Parts: C-alpha cells; structure tokens; sequence
RNA sequence: GGAUUAAAACUAGAGUAGCGAAACGGAUUCGAUACCCGUGUAGUUCUAGUAGUAAACUAUGAAUACAAUUAUUUAUAUAUAUAUAUAUAAAUAAUAAAUGAAAAUGAAAGUAUUCCACCUGAAGAGUACGUUAGCAAUAAUGAAACUCAAAACAAUAGACGG
C-alpha cells in the first residue's frame, strides 16, 4: 500500500496508544 | 462374503487380544476430481496374540466381540512387526559378545605397548648392534638378548634388512600383479575378437561346442569368461 | 640417480632398493663386473 | 517414566563402542597425519641402515 | 524399438569392473601412503636443525 | 514417471517456440513410447538413440556402463512458418491421476467432458497407457481398454 | 552404507556435542548439530527398512534406541533441560 | 511443532567517557508543549535472563525439468610456437522469445511439475470480547453489527513545486 494509506492506519495506531495510555494513567491514580 | 481388508498393525500390546490396524481404501472426491485414499483405523481382535506392530495382516468381520470390536486377525501377509523382535533380542546378545573381544583386544594392545615402553632397548641402538657386531666380531651377550627380543637368531646383513621390512613394500607388488591381470585380460580378449578364425579356435580349445554358431554376445561372454579362466584360475 | 644418487638429501628411491635388496644385488653386481 | 530414556543426541552412558574410541584417541604414542610410530621407527632405522649400504658400495 | 533398452552385466563382466575399481582405490592408497614417507624422509634430514634438547 | 513427463512436454513447447530442429529428451522406456507415438503421428521429424552429446551414428548397446548418459533424440517438424507441435500438455497429472473405461473414453473423442477433461478437438493426438503401454485413444477403444489417459498434443 | 555413515555421523555428533556443552551460546553450530542429528535418524529409518538385522545391531553398537531413532526430535530447550545437556 | 530472530522495552548486578527520550532552562515566533542552543535523567555498554516484534523488503516461499544471445568478472581444466588460446560452470549487466493491467520481469514475474503459506469491496479493524503466554510493556489468535457504491493499482496529458 502506498505511503498515502499507511497513513490512514497510522493515524488508528498512534488514538490506540493514545487511548491505552490514558487508561493506563487511570488504572494508576484509582489503584 | 464376509467383508476383509487388509492393513497395517499400527498398535500392540496396550490392549489383551486387541490391536490396532489401519485400512486404506480409494475413494472419489467429486470436489477436487480426485481419486484418493481414506484411512482408518480398526481394533481388530487378536485372539492368539501373534501380530505386532508394523505387520501386514488381513482382517476378517465377525461377530460383535466387544462395545468396538467386530473384526479379527485372519492372516499375517507379512510379518515385519514379528521380525523387527527378532532382530532387536539377537542384537543384544550380538553386540555385547562383540564388544567384549574388542575391550580384550585393546587392554592386550595396552600393555603391549607399555612392555616396549619398558624395554630401553631401541630399534635404531639394536640395529646398530647387529651391524657393528657383524662388521667386528664381537658376540656380547646382549646380541644373544637382541636374538630374543627380535627373534633374530641369525645375525647378517640379511636379517637386519627383514626386521626394516614396511607393509607399504608388499602393496607395491601386489597393485603390479593386480594391474598385470587386468592388463592381460584385455588384451588377450582384444586380440582374439580382432580374429575370428583365432576366436572360433579358442572356444573349441576351451571346450566349447561349434562356437561358430553363437551370437556376438553370447559368444563375447565366454570368451571373457575363457581369457578370465586362463590369466585367473592358471594363477 | 634415485637409489644410485649422489645427494646428501636423497629420496625413498633409495630406502626401497635397500629394503628391496636392490643397493645390495647392484652393489654386489658392480664388484662382480669389477673382478 | 518407567520407559528407556535414551538420550537422542550422545545415546546410553558408557556404551562400549564410544567409550574405547575415545580411550583410543589418548593413547600414549598414537601420531596423527596417518603415521604410526611402529612404521616410523622402522622407516627412521631404515633410512640409516640405507645410508650405511650406499656409503659401503 | 525391438531393442531391449538395458542389457544387465554378465557375471564375468562384474568381475572386470570390481578388479579396476579395487585397483583404483588400492593405487590411490598406496600412492598416498608412499607421499607420507617421502614427506617424513624429508623431515629427517632437517630435524639436525630443530631443537629438543 | 508423469513428472519426467511433464518434464518432456513442456521441453517440446519450448523447443517449438525457438525452432530448433533437433533436440533430446530422457532415455526411458515410457519416453520412448511418448516419443514413438509422435513419430508415427507425423508429429516427429526423426527419432533416434544417443547420448548426451548427441544421436549415435551407430548401434550403441545400452548397458549400465552407459545408462546415465544415454537420451533420446527427436526431430521436430516446422512447416509454412508454423511449428506442427505447437503444444503438448499432461491430462492426467502426477497428483491426480485419471482413469477412465472405454466407454468414457468414447465419450470424450464424442465431444464430452469427461472429469473436466475437455474433448479431443480435430487434429489432436490423445494418449493414453494401458498395463505400460502408450497407444491413441482411438486404437485403446478399438482394443475395448480401459487405461490412464496421459496427455493430449496439437 | 548406512550402518557405516551413522557411525561416522556419530563421531562428528559427538565431538559437536562437546563443542556446544563449552559454548552455549554458539547457536550457529547448535543449528548444525541439531541436523546433523537429525540426518543420522533419516539414514538409520532407511536402514531399518532396508535391512532390519543391521539396523538393531547398528543402533545397539552406537548406544542409541529404536525410540531415539524413530521419534520426531527437534534437540529444543526442553531436551536441554531434560537430559542436563550443559550440567549446571 | 521446534529453534534463531534488529531497534526499542523490561528483571537483576556491574559500568557510565561520548551520545541522548524526559525534565528544567536559552532562543525563534503573533503563539512554538517544536525545528536550533545549554544542563542533561532513563537508555545506549558488559554479564545472566524475559519478550518474539520491524518498510524482519527483493514489499517476489521452497524444490525440480527446460528455453534464444551478448558483455564482464570468478573458478576448474586443457594446451602450447609462453604467456595468451580453447573448454566447462557460477555471478552480474543488457536483451530475444515468452509473460504482463501496464511499470516491467528475463533465467523468472517465461514454459512446466510438486508441496506449503495466504487473499476474496471499502470502512469498522488487526479493533472489541474471550483465550493462551509474559514480571511488565505487550504478543499470538481474531469477529459482528451499523454505513456506503465505493475503494485501489499501472500508465497518459496537464497544472504546480520555497
Ligand atoms: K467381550
Ligand atoms: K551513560
Ligand atoms: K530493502
Ligand atoms: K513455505
Ligand atoms: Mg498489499
Ligand atoms: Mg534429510
Ligand atoms: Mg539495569
Ligand atoms: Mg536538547
Ligand atoms: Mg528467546
Ligand atoms: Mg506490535
Ligand atoms: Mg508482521
Ligand atoms: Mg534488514
Ligand atoms: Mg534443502
Ligand atoms: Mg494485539
Ligand atoms: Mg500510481
């Protein structure tokens, strides 16, 4: 796939992380 | 009839008067146009106990025998499974009698070696013994020793040149008798094919029957079976 | 030469004939020719 | 656990047949390059004697 | 086409071609044994000039 | 063997594409069959024994001494800027073999697929094998034999 | 034949085999040890096809089984474990 | 099934010059959580482990048979009027044929055979849930609903380019 649509999963990686990130520092101030 | 297959002891012995043996029968798949192989593995009843693992045997249907059970072992095709046991006992009893005379033979071997690592005596020293008592005179009585640690009863020019003596010496020969034979042969063979009148002689020489009236090869056979029996048998 | 050379640094040529009884059967052949 | 484990790869402890090749390989005197020594002395002796025959002809 | 297309080896044949093959083999043992002797033949001469002692 | 086969058939293509007048083939006594068949068929220019090197001039007996380096050489045939042996396939293949009874075998020189074999089409050459013999299809159904059948040329 | 390639096998297996036990971490020459094992298994399979006489005096003189020969074997890190390849 | 597997990351103990996530400062800027500069922690190093992931790419699984040329190296062999010449393989480069959506491939992406892996519109999604494994980060396995008539590749002619 050209450089074009790996960006499109680019993008869905990087609001996974993001998102798993964010749970993570929760998981930590609530335990 | 009753339904028989025939198939591959695949199990035994895990099971009193029960083996396993796997029937492979051709089948057609429409899917892939095909004609294949279906397999499946049958306990199969074993009422003598005889079959074992990797025999091919041919199994007849019965009578319900048991909850799985509806097939026996009519005939042993071939009994590799029976003798693969065979084989395996005999090899024990084989190897370990041999073992035993190589473990004799390297301890002999042994000590051997440590008797000459005994005796200070060397062969250079001894040799040049028995070529200056020999170019002198003198008899000490280590000559008589030397007589009994080469055996060498007889001190001349001609015993030192046999307790020198390399097996490499004895190949050189024999690989010139083996060459000759060959060489021999071929040329003999050679030579009476180029003549047939001499060819026609040598076969009847030789014992055999109107030779005239054989074929090329039928006839080039026995005279290289006759060259090989006049260079081989003669020698 | 082989075993009849003259080399300080000779070749097995001249261990076989002496093993072969060759340096002996020419060396006597030679004082023979001589008498 | 009963069964005989036999280690695949150096096979049973103490099998005869590699333990003598090894005990071979360490003998006092055993040379390598395919000599022998027995054949060497008698080779180095022959070699003298040799020399001795050509310096008595 | 009526040619049948291998003829086996007879029996006297067979032994032809074991006694070149065996001669073979046994030559190039010998020759490798002969190279050897001549290498510690030359070996002899030199060791005067190696040291043990 | 069907793999040295297709091995052959494949060899034929390719030789036609470049048009080269002469070319050898594995020395087996199923190729010599194929490769007979041909020859009669007006397929084949020439067919004859030899070597790696090339066709023998004279007899050579074939003997163990000489086996692995025995081939047999054929002649292919080109005329009006065409190559008579255009193509040359396997039917039945080395991972799935076909055999088919007589009255199949009448069927697909009729014009029906049988086993998806598509029929013999005018000027083709069908072989097939029966008990290590290559014959056409149309002599297997004059002798009323059932046999695998192996390729088809054109 | 194949008695005498399983045996010259053997040599080279086990003269391996102490290479390894001093370099545990030489993975390029355990690779070739794993199939050099696993050649002499295919050999010994077909020996016992062959003739099966030679092939139960053949394992018995290298000191090998028929299970050792006839199991699928991978030489892995449980092998390892289980035979105490490297001691301790 | 097994083994090995970059970088980052983690466990334990040593090491720590230089480099350098982060953090704290200096600049730039309308703003500058940046690009540039300073101070520089983890890390980068070694030992013993965990983990098994990369654009882990030739984006091209392995094996076998076969097909037209040239050039250039390499290797082996042969010869001599001894330094070249003649052979047979391999590698690489450019090609014929053939193949291909074309770009191109070229001894394969050709002609054939055998075996394995994998794919079936886009997005949702390599996500959710469950499970297995790991100290952990995570890794493997891996959906459906809803929505749409799209979506993608090669090539062509333009336009534009700090
Ligand atoms: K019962
Ligand atoms: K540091
Ligand atoms: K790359
Ligand atoms: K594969
Ligand atoms: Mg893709
Ligand atoms: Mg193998
Ligand atoms: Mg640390
Ligand atoms: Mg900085
Ligand atoms: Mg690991
Ligand atoms: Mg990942
Ligand atoms: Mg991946
Ligand atoms: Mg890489
Ligand atoms: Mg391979
Ligand atoms: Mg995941
Ligand atoms: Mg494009």
């Amino acid at each position: 796939d050209s450089v074009m649509r790996k960006r499109k999963k680019k993008m869905k990686k990087h609001k996974l992380r993001k998102r798993r990130k964010r749970e993570k520092a929760e998981r930590r101030k609530l335990s | 009839a009753r339904q028989n297959f025939l198939g591959l002891v695949v199990s035994q012995g895990k099971m009193q008067k029960t083996v396993k043996v796997r029937v492979e029968t051709k089948v057609f798949n429409k899917k892939i146009n095909k004609e294949l192989f279906h397999r499946r593995d049958y306990l199969v009843h074993d009422e003598g106990e005889i079959s074992r693992e990797g025999d091919l045997v041919r199994i007849e249907a019965t009578r319900p025998l048991s909850k799985r059970k509806f097939f026996a072992i009519a005939e042993i095709i071939r009994n590799k499974g029976q003798q693969f046991a065979l084989y395996e006992s005999e090899a024990q009893l084989s190897v370990a009698k041999e073992e035993a005379q190589k473990a004799k033979e390297f301890l002999d071997k042994r000590s051997v070696r440590e008797n000459k690592l005994n005796e200070k005596t060397t062969l250079l020293r001894d040799i040049r013994t028995i070529q200056d008592a020999l170019s002198s005179g003198s008899t000490p009585k280590e000559l008589l020793e030397i007589k009994q640690r080469y055996g060498i009863q007889d001190f001349s020019q001609e015993t030192v040149r046999q307790l020198l003596q390399l097996d490499i010496s004895g190949l050189e020969v024999n690989l010139e008798k083996q060459r000759s034979l060959i060489d021999r042969i071929q040329t003999r063979l050679s030579e009476l094919l180029s003549n047939d009148l001499k060819c026609d002689q040598f076969l009847k020489d030789h014992g055999v029957e109107d030779p005239l009236t054989l074929k090329k090869n039928i006839k080039k056979n026995l005279l290289r079976k006759h060259v090989m029996m006049d260079m081989q048998q003669p020698s | 030469m082989g075993s009849l050379s003259n080399e300080k640094f000779f070749d097995i040529s001249l261990v076989d004939s002496y093993l072969n009884k060759d340096l002996k059967n020419i060396s006597n052949k030679i004082d023979s020719k001589l008498n | 656990a009963s069964t005989d484990k036999v280690d695949p790869v150096l096979g049973r402890a103490d099998t005869p047949f590699i333990t003598r090749i090894m005990a071979e390989l360490k003998e006092p005197l055993v040379l390598s390059k395919g000599y022998n020594i027995e054949e060497v002395d008698k080779f180095l002796a022959a070699i003298e004697s040799a020399k001795r025959e050509r310096a008595e002809l | 086409m009526s040619q049948p297309l291998l003829r086996n080896r007879s029996p006297e044949e067979s032994e032809l071609l074991k006694l070149k093959r065996n001669y073979n083999r046994s030559l190039l043992n010998f020759q490798a044994h002969k190279k050897k002797l001549n290498e510690l033949l030359n070996l002899y001469h030199v060791a005067n000039e190696f040291i043990v002692t | 063997s069907l793999v040295k086969l297709a091995n052959t058939c494949a060899h034929l293509q390719n030789c036609s594409k470049v048009r080269v007048a002469l070319t050898s083939i594995p020395y087996t006594k199923l190729q010599l069959q194929f490769a007979y068949n041909l020859y009669q068929q007006g397929f084949l220019s020439s067919l004859q024994k030899g070597s790696t090197m090339g066709p023998d001039k004279d007899f050579v007996e074939v003997t163990p001494d000489n086996i692995s380096t025995r081939r047999l050489w054929v002649g292919l045939k080109y005329r009006d800027n065409k190559p008579v042996l255009s193509s040359c396939k396997l039917i039945s293949k080395p991972n799935s073999r076909i055999h088919l009874p007589m009255e199949d075998m009448k069927k697909l020189c009729s014009g029906v697929t049988i086993r998806n074999i598509k029929p013999l089409q005018p000027g083709e050459l069908i072989l097939v094998r029966a008990h290590n013999n290559i014959m056409d299809i149309n002599e297997a159904i004059s002798k009323k034999l059932d046999g695998e059948v192996l390729c088809r040329v054109k | 034949s194949s008695e005498v390639q399983a045996a010259c096998m053997t040599v080279r297996i086990q003269n391996m085999a102490n290479h390894i036990k001093e370099h545990r971490k030489d993975f390029a020459n355990t690779r070739n040890l794993r199939i050099l094992v696993q050649q002499r298994q295919a050999i010994l399979r077909y020996l016992k096809r062959d003739n099966p006489e030679k092939y139960y005096w053949t394992i018995q003189k290298l000191g090998l089984n028929d299970a050792a020969i006839t199991d699928e074997f991978n030489m892995d890190r449980r092998y390892m474990q289980d035979y105490e390849f490297f001691g301790d």
